[PDB]
DNA sequence: ATTTAGCTGTATAAACATTGTGTTATTGGCGTTATTAAGGTAACTTGCTTAT
DNA sequence: TACCTTAATAACGCCAATAACACAATGTTTATACAGCTAAAT
């Protein structure tokens, strides 16, 4: 029950967050501190890649953003963020994949401090030019499982990570290209929840 | 109900699929990408996925998630672990084998034109199988007290590979004792070709 | 099981707390007699 | 100052809590009996009815 | 406008396992008190 945690990582900060809504007992620990340099080889024998974020627990340890989010929601019995549904599921299992390889992989390369200009402008429009659309495929998934069942309590991981896609975006200091009231106000709606603030803070 | 599956000759997620379908018991149509007239094969789809499988409602042409989606569908015997433990530890394992197999099968495919070039790959290959050699023994169809999903992903392999001239059973290193244990089932047994004959073709 | 999908059991949640595996039923039978007192118990009555 | 009344403290007590343990119970499974379908049968009768 | 047979289909019986009841039992929780302490009193 100890998950390995890099500051300014998009990924931990999203494992974080949904340990946050378990409220289980997180012991997260920093592999850049100095203060745990011992834990940090540690990791590095137990993970040949020392990827991170990695959950770590006796009986295994696990790696990849998306293989410890299905872990963890195999773990909990605590609110789900899948559908009932198998066919949503699915759908929700490749959106998922499909916003983490299109914007995750441009956030690791633009996070390196030897980006090269051109790159870093082709990588930033393009995540502007898709934003919308994810925007829009997100709300209408969500829609529609809500839908199948009426106040099921809930919440989707799918909305969640957007959300934290969103906040990465204002750190970077990237311009939304949205000329609409409506988006702007449900984007700082989500950013005002209060579960999310607490990760943020 | 009636369910259809489209796949492509000599693809290891095709074969993968069909031994699902097998293990599953459920009666489906199998249709050759190939016989397909070519305008009607890009209408299925645009971007062209030869396996996807067919159904009245939905369509999915995404490989990675498509044989959990097939599991969840279908109530019969899992290809999971029923331990939560182990069915985590399964996950990992089929990550390990689909980030990392390109250069496996895709490099020796196209990449390793010369034939010298295909023999440096092949000795290699065979010191990587000796490596994993030392590794899970007496294990049914590997870490798990029951058949499972990660075991059919080893059967496309390995008619991929024997397709590919490269056939070890003494000379793969001590993983003799799995191999023949799974052609062993019915649904695995479907890689290749008086009454006999004709019945079986039938 | 309200709003949730598998209806967990009893060995699930004492997994999700990581503790009081056997504590979870007599937690549940402590709800349930709270539950019963007439404050509650005479509102919902009317439905059975 | 002195104590007195005030305050409930926390141990304890009691109640709960947790653990454990028993029980049972039901799924699965197997076989089982109800049921059932089809095949087969070959003196002879070889353009109909059916109708305000 | 027969039969049935055998066979088979489908019901059904029986039996494991078992999750859940159930109690147990404590160690906790709770409440308790009554008590030496404290606030106020004086
Ligand atoms: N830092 C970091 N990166 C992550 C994490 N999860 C996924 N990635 C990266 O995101 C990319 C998408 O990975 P997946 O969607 O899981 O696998 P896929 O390539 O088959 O789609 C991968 O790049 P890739 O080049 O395909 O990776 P690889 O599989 O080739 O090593 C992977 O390395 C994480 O938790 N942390
Ligand atoms: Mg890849």
């Amino acid at each position: 029950m100890l998950l390995y945690t890099k500051k300014d990582d998009i990924y931990s900060d999203i494992v974080r967050m949904i340990l946050l809504i378990k409220g289980a007992n997180a012991k997260i620990v920093d592999v850049s501190k100095e203060e745990n340099s011992k834990h940090l080889e540690e990791l590095n024998i137990i993970t040949p890649n020392g990827n991170i974020p990695t959950l770590s627990t006796d009986d295994f340890a696990v790696y990849r953003l998306s293989v410890i989010i299905e872990a963890i929601e195999d773990l909990y019995p605590f609110p789900p963020m899948f559908p009932v549904f198998p066919k949503q599921r699915a759908n929700a299992r490749i959106l998922l994949e499909y916003v983490n390889k299109t914007f995750l992989q441009n956030i690791i390369k633009l996070q390196s401090p030897d980006l090269d200009e051109k790159q870093a402008n082709e990588i930033k429009m393009l995540m502007q030019r898709d934003i919308i659309s994810t925007y829009k495929k997100i709300v209408s998934e969500r829609e529609v499982n809500a839908e199948s069942n009426p106040d099921a309590q809930n919440i989707n991981v799918l909305t969640l990570i957007i959300t934290f896609v969103f906040y990465y975006f204002i750190k970077l200091k990237i311009s939304i290209p949205t000329k609409d009231k409506n988006i702007i106000k449900e984007i700082k709606e989500l950013l005002s929840e209060p579960n999310f603030i607490k990760t943020i803070k | 109900m009636k369910v259809t599956l489209y796949t492509t000759k000599y693809c290891p997620y095709s074969l993968r699929a069909r031994i699902a379908l097998a293990e599953k018991k459920m009666s489906t149509d199998i249709v050759e990408a190939g016989d397909l007239e070519p305008a009607m094969i890009k209408k299925i789809t645009p971007n062209g996925v030869f396996p996807v499988l067919m159904e009245k409602d939905y369509s999915i042409n995404n490989r990675k998630a498509l044989l959990i989606y097939i599991d969840e569908r279908f109530p019969a015997p899992s290809l999971l672990p029923n331990v939560v433990n182990e069915r985590i530890k399964i996950r990992l394992s089929l990550d390990k084998i689909d980030n990392e197999w390109y250069p496996v099968l895709d490099q020796i495919r196209k990449h390793r034109s010369d034939q010298k070039m295909l023999e440096s790959m092949f000795k290699d290959l065979k010191e990587s199988l000796l490596a994993m050699e030392k590794a899970f023994t007496g294990s049914e169809f590997f870490i798990s007290s029951g058949f499972t999903l990660a075991d059919c992903y080893i059967a496309a392999l390995i008619i991929c590979l024997e397709a590919e001239g490269f056939i070890i059973d003494d000379e793969y290193g001590a993983i003799y004792e799995y191999k023949k244990r799974l052609f062993a089932r019915d649904s695995v047994k479907k890689a290749n070709i008086l009454l006999k004959t004709l019945r079986t073709h039938r | 099981g309200i709003g949730m999908n598998t209806d967990h059991t009893l060995e699930e949640v004492g997994k999700q707390f990581n503790v009081t595996r056997e504590r979870i039923r007599q937690i549940e039978a402590k709800a349930l007699r709270k539950l019963k007192h007439p404050s509650r118990s005479a509102f919902l009555k009317t439905f059975l």
